[PDB]
């Protein structure tokens, strides 16, 4: 695979397909992409920092288990007596499966940095004129296990959201798809932003792919990277219409139900795709692009 | 087909009529 | 009411579970100053690895958790079966049932301290040279135990500067972060002190545990009053294992024998919460001295 | 008395697993060189040698660092 060269400069190995230790020089990349990014943001944006954890009533209630439920991690944990938690401990020490004593937890592993911020908008009653601006970021999970430095099980995300009237959350977009397009342009990165679809578990979710590509609700900003025909998606501009605002009962200033959207930055694809196209030595970056970095 | 209105709900609601007719 | 309680407005906001809060910008930006401070005084020669949330179960398995913590310890559980099977997971959750039951538990657990992935991935380059080697690790770790309070979270921040070598070298380097992490404790204007300590190990024989690593001294802690001088708040550790992950890892030190190892840990959310106590949480009202270490 | 004697016995065979030491009634049971894992080997010698379980608040330091102290834990029951 075209991106394997840049495991050595870039991570370690910790032991499971999508999951590796980072760097200085990778992580020092990742901090310079989010300064960046956080240098673009539209003025009246309240920020937020998720932890990778979130509540599973919470997901539950936002229609994830309709769409991707091959793709949740679910915490479980050890939560018998003394006496079962021992005897899941003794079976390890027999070299058998103590994991069969686990249950769920309250909690899961947050798939995306946007979910848990509905909720907390919703408990502010009705939306100002102009609606709500959340800059939100989390490492997220998703369970497709592969050797692609692109495709992780655990990575971060930043994200801006917008809740309000319809057009509050056109406009939002339009203005981002073109900010963010002048970004990857200033990273001297080569891209094309194309319409999309989320990958819904099933043949029901196919449909709903299909849908969603017809009503252009979900954009991305594709990168070649392993090859220009299977380019990578980077970043994805989102419209969810009242998904979000029905669900959490999101009012904007007009008595009704709230539209969202999001912004979506893959930190680490972003970081692979910087990598990849200007090399793991940053002394030889071109001077715009170190410049826009503040390197 | 879009055009006409069909939302995801409506065309997931529209695959199943078809599967069901033939 | 615990007197961290007060705190909560300013900082956090709910995320519908005890110990698990969305960070709001004011927090963020004095955990973020901590790091930088904490980065500024990393030994030359320390190797800076930054770890995911998530990690090999086997190799947690490994290191001996489940025998030391088996209840802390947060899996990762998903639905691995068939797509018909996972249908009706779902189906079964939109009549009112329990899809979880579809649930079996996957190759990665949350990471329950920041230095346990360090270890195999120092074993996997051979002999130690002399002198051992010095690492900076971080991660956000997840630990199950439920509480309000603000100081005891399930899923919070771990920053560490580890240890590998000789026992030599491992308590010469606890014996200088333990001098340098309570100048940093004071710069930083915060009260404390610093003594022996024990984890909390699980059950009976975890008790006694809890005594031979009192006794031995393997570990100790920065306290900070938060609620009340009788049961302070554990900011740091400085934790000396002895040849334990050097044994289970085959890991050699210069002069071929099974390696020692030790860590000093912040905490940075308890730090970040210790500091908005004892100053408040407007800013522009922090002592000068404070403000200036910060670069605020 | 009899105590005394066959605590001094587990102790001097578990130290006779790895090295050999000099033991005392005044003497700390960490400066002999017990570990933890050994520590753990020694409750269940001493549980096994006397047929009684060690209580709760009773698996203490104070009453885990010599073997005179030793003496007040198993003569206290
Ligand atoms: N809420 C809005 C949203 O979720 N949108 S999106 O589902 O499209 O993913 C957001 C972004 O995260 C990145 N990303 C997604 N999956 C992965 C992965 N497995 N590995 C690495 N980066 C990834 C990728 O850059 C993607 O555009
Ligand atoms: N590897 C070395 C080590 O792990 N050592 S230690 O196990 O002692 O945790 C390291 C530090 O993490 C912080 N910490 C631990 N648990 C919590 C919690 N529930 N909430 C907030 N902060 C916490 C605390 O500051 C503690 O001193
Ligand atoms: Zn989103
Ligand atoms: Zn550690």
């Amino acid at each position: 695979d075209p991106l394997d060269h840049l495991a050595d400069k870039l991570f370690h190995s910790m032991g499971s397909d999508g999951v590796y230790a980072r760097t200085a020089l990778y992580e020092s990349i990742v901090e310079r992409l989010a300064a960046l990014i956080t240098s673009h943001r539209e003025a009246g944006t309240e920020a937020l920092r998720f932890p990778p954890v979130m509540s599973r009533a919470q997901l539950e209630k936002s229609g994830y288990l309709k769409s991707f439920p091959n793709l949740l991690g679910c915490v479980c944990g050890l939560h018998g007596t003394e006496r079962e938690i021992n005897a899941a401990v003794s079976r390890f020490d027999a070299g058998g499966d103590w994991t069969t004593s686990l249950s769920p937890a309250d909690l899961v592993l947050s798939p995306a940095a946007c979910y848990p911020v509905y909720p907390i908008a919703a408990s502010r009653g009705p939306l100002p004129k102009g609606g709500l601006r959340f800059d939100v970021a989390a490492d997220c999970f998703r369970r497709e296990p592969s050797k692609h430095l692109d495709r992780l099980q655990s990575f971060r995300m930043r994200e801006y959201v917008c809740i309000g009237t319809p057009d509050d959350v056109s406009d939002f977009r339009e203005r981002w798809m073109v900010r963010a397009q002048a970004i990857a342009r200033d990273l001297g990165l080569t891209f094309r932003v194309d319409y999309a679809s989320d990958p819904f578990f099933g043949r029901v979710g196919q449909m709903k792919a299909v849908s969603q590509k017809q009503q252009q609700l979900k954009f991305e900003l594709l990168i070649p990277l392993r090859s220009e025909e299977q380019p990578t998606a980077c970043m994805s501009f989102n419209y969810h219409r009242e998904h979000f605002g029905t669900t959490w009962g999101i009012q904007d200033a007009n008595g009704e139900p709230a539209h969202t959207g999001c912004v979506a930055f893959g930190m680490d694809r972003l970081a692979v795709a910087m990598f990849h196209t200007h090399g793991t030595d940053l002394s030889a970056w071109p001077a715009k692009v170190r410049d826009i970095l503040g390197l | 087909l879009v055009d006409v209105g069909l939302t995801s709900m409506d065309m997931v609601n529209l695959m199943l009529g078809v599967e069901a007719e033939f």
